[PDB]
């Protein structure tokens, strides 16, 4: 019937990298022709038939486009299949990277929402939000213009594990929509819960004198493999492996060094091989500095 | 007397051949009544039996929501299993889920099930008390440790004892005439000569419901359970089932062998003898 | 009735 | 990896009686993994008008499928089921024995 077009290892590919288009049809990656969607019904490359794969390497801006393939069908009225599913090759690294930040924050309760805003002093027409590792096409929004910046609000939610991970975003100017900016700095989005909260304590305790060093200890009866300590409002985020103590409590001890000043802290448990889903936050603990 | 409800779901990865595919199917006894196909155009839980076609839109709205949620959870589970087993993102893999319940004809709970397999072997399963999990390998004990910290068994036990056995009761009433009927097996025998000293007696059971049935051969009144050939019960296609059993008999000794058919639709078991 | 499902 | 080859059964829904309408069944079961290709043949030619059950499995996790089509048996029209699977190098053809 209709072939399956796929890009490996991903359709969002940086300029100078490599991507391979394969057209699986009739139980084989057999010979096929390619069609970009400005010329729907005549094949690109002057009718070139591809033997196995189409390896584009190195990737140029010319490779950016919206592709469909037809597989070879010898014993058929016309010699070829129906058009495949479309695949958009997006070439990154053509403009300065925009900015990406999450509202209200990157730690999202399960089932709730979060806003990912991309903005730039470059005036982009479209913004693209993309989670790393998934082969779903990135989400596109039109860039709103406001006092000399282009921006767009991506709504992520209601929060599930399939939506947690590393997000980057991109911009495209008006006439090269498949040519994307350099990726913004990555932003990790974490779903919290519904794993039971750990407990957070301080030793010697929560009140410390200036210049003196305190440590925070996260503990749980559940077998978390790592613990994450978050200062409230701050970007001070660390992670530590859990250790089985003498009873089967799992614990990690976060030292804070000399206390310039102290805020409130929370801690989360996370499990092995799943780093973007954390437990519910611990009870808050405020460290006061005299 | 006893009745059962089961949901079977299959999630399959196929890199370069298509996007991951999810198929779920619902059974009461031996009768399928719903299906969901992630690759179908509907994108909805579909009726597959006449007696459930009459549930309200809110039923189909709600079942579709949770089966689509399952179809998306188990497709992220395929990705996690690659990390658990350090497996290539290039190979294709299977994730199977079985869930359901038994009730007696007294009407209430006897047993619940909620188990998983990865690439065709056991992964994790809720055991009989509905309070703990059995993990088949080191990877499933990570899932067990997660599910303990999330108090999952407590939620699935509540669903099992509540929404599930009382949905089963509604289905049994809505379709009792098809689900609680018993169509008896029509029987006959065939005779094929293998050799000059060898013959094959085959005994047929056709058109019976439910699928459970017993075919036993007897020579001068004791069983030949390792000498009889038994085939898997097969669906007729109309909601009934078929099965046959065969003996290899010394030629001229057909008189010796009797076939015995037991089934709930039969008042008494049948004992059948061959003649040319 | 179709159940809840949880992540691995 | 677990790989089970399919058990194949091809048969009619009703006792076959020539010139009277019936359904030809091919029941594949006990196989893993789930990807499988099943064709019903009339004199060795792939029959169109073929439906199949929704993919399910038994308590051992092995899959089963019923492929069926409406047919009218005749005396020497010869029917068969052609099955291909990862465990089979060439397609397996089991003929419908009316008189089994
Ligand atoms: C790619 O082309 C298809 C039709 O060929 C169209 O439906 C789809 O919207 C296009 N994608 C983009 C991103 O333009
Ligand atoms: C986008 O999100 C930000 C932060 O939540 C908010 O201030 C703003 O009003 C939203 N909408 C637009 C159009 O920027
Ligand atoms: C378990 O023992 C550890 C010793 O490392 C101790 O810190 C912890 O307090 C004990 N558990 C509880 C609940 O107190």
């Amino acid at each position: 019937d209709k072939p399956f077009l796929s890009a490996w290892p991903s359709a969002v590919v940086p300029r100078g990298g490599h991507v391979t288009l394969r057209c699986h049809y009739r139980h084989r990656f057999n010979n096929f022709m390619l069609y970009k969607e400005d010329r729907i019904h005549i094949p690109i490359f002057h009718g070139r038939i591809f033997q196995e794969s189409f390896n584009m390497s190195p990737v140029t801006t010319a490779h950016a486009g919206n592709y469909t393939c037809r597989g070879s069908h010898p014993h058929s009225p016309t010699g070829w299949s129906a058009p495949s599913n479309p695949v958009v090759i997006m070439v990154t690294g053509n403009h300065r990277k925009p900015s990406l930040l999450a509202h209200p924050g990157p730690l999202v309760k399960s089932g709730e929402r979060v806003i990912l805003q991309c903005w730039s002093d470059i005036m982009f027409e479209h913004f693209f939000l993309h989670k790393e590792g998934i082969s779903k096409d990135p989400s596109r929004l039109v860039g709103q213009i406001h006092d000399g910046v282009s921006k767009a609000n991506f709504s992520i939610g209601p929060m599930m594990l399939a939506l947690a991970g590393t997000y980057r975003c991109y911009g495209s100017v008006t006439h090269t929509p498949y040519q994307l900016s350099a990726p913004s700095d990555p932003l990790d989005i974490v779903v919290t819960g519904p794993y039971e909260k750990p407990s957070l304590s301080a030793q010697p305790g929560p009140k410390v004198q200036a210049g003196e060093s305190v440590t925070l200890s996260c503990s749980s009866r559940s077998s978390y493999d790592m613990y994450h300590l978050s200062r409230e409002g701050g970007a001070h985020e660390r992670r530590l492996p859990a250790v089985r103590k003498v009873n089967r409590t799992f614990q990690a001890d976060f030292p804070l060094g000399p206390a310039t000043h102290g805020g409130t802290y929370r801690c989360f448990g996370s499990f092995r091989h799943s780093p973007y889903e954390w437990s519910d936050p611990s009870d808050p603990l405020l460290v006061s500095v005299t | 007397g006893s009745h059962s409800m089961r949901y079977f779901s299959t999630s399959v990865s196929r890199p370069g051949r298509g996007e991951p595919r999810f198929i779920a199917v619902g059974y009461v006894d031996d009768t399928q009544f719903v299906r969901f196909d992630s690759d179908a155009a509907s994108q909805r839980m579909e009726p597959r039996a006449p007696w459930i076609e009459q549930e309200g839109p809110e039923y189909w709205d709600e079942e579709t929501g949770k089966v689509k949620a399952h179809s998306q959870t188990d497709r992220e589970n395929l990705r996690i299993a690659l990390r658990y087993y350090n497996q290539s993102e290039a190979g294709s893999h299977t994730l199977q889920m079985m869930f359901g319940c038994d009730v007696g004809s007294d009407g209430r709970f006897l047993r619940g099930y909620h188990q998983y397999a990865y690439d065709g072997k056991d992964y994790i399963a809720l055991k009989e008390d509905l309070r703990s999990w059995t993990a088949a390998d080191m990877a499933a004990q990570i899932t067990k440790r997660k599910w303990e910290a999330a108090h999952v068994a407590e939620q699935q036990r509540a669903y099992l004892e509540g929404t599930c056995v009382d949905g089963l009761r509604r289905y049994l009433e809505n379709g009792k005439e098809t689900l609680q009927r018993t169509d008896p097996p029509k029987t006959h025998m065939t005779h094929h000569p293998i050799s000059d000293h060898e013959a094959t007696l085959r005994c047929w059971a056709l058109g019976f419901y439910p699928a459970e049935i017993t075919l036993t051969w007897q020579r001068d009144g004791e069983d030949q359970t390792q000498d009889t050939e038994l085939v898997e019960t097969r669906p007729a296609g109309d909601g009934t089932f078929q099965k046959w059993a065969a003996v290899v008999v010394p030629s001229g000794e057909e008189q010796r062998y009797t076939c015995h058919v037991q089934h709930e639709g039969l008042p008494k078991p049948l004992t059948l003898r061959w003649e040319p | 009735r179709y159940p809840l499902t949880f992540g691995w | 990896m677990i790989q089970r080859t399919p058990k194949i059964q091809v048969y009619s829904r009703h006792p076959a009686e020539n010139g009277k309408s019936n359904f030809l069944n091919c029941y594949v079961s006990g196989f893993h993994p789930s990807d499988i290709e099943v064709d019903l043949l009339k004199n060795g030619e792939r029959i169109e008008k073929v439906e199949h059950s929704d993919l399910s499995f038994s308590k051992d996790w092995s899959f089963y499928l019923l492929y069926y089509t409406e047919f009218t048996p005749t005396e020497k029209d010869e029917y068969a089921c052609r099955v291909n699977h990862v465990t089979l190098s060439q397609p397996k053809i089991v003929k419908w024995d009316r008189d089994m």
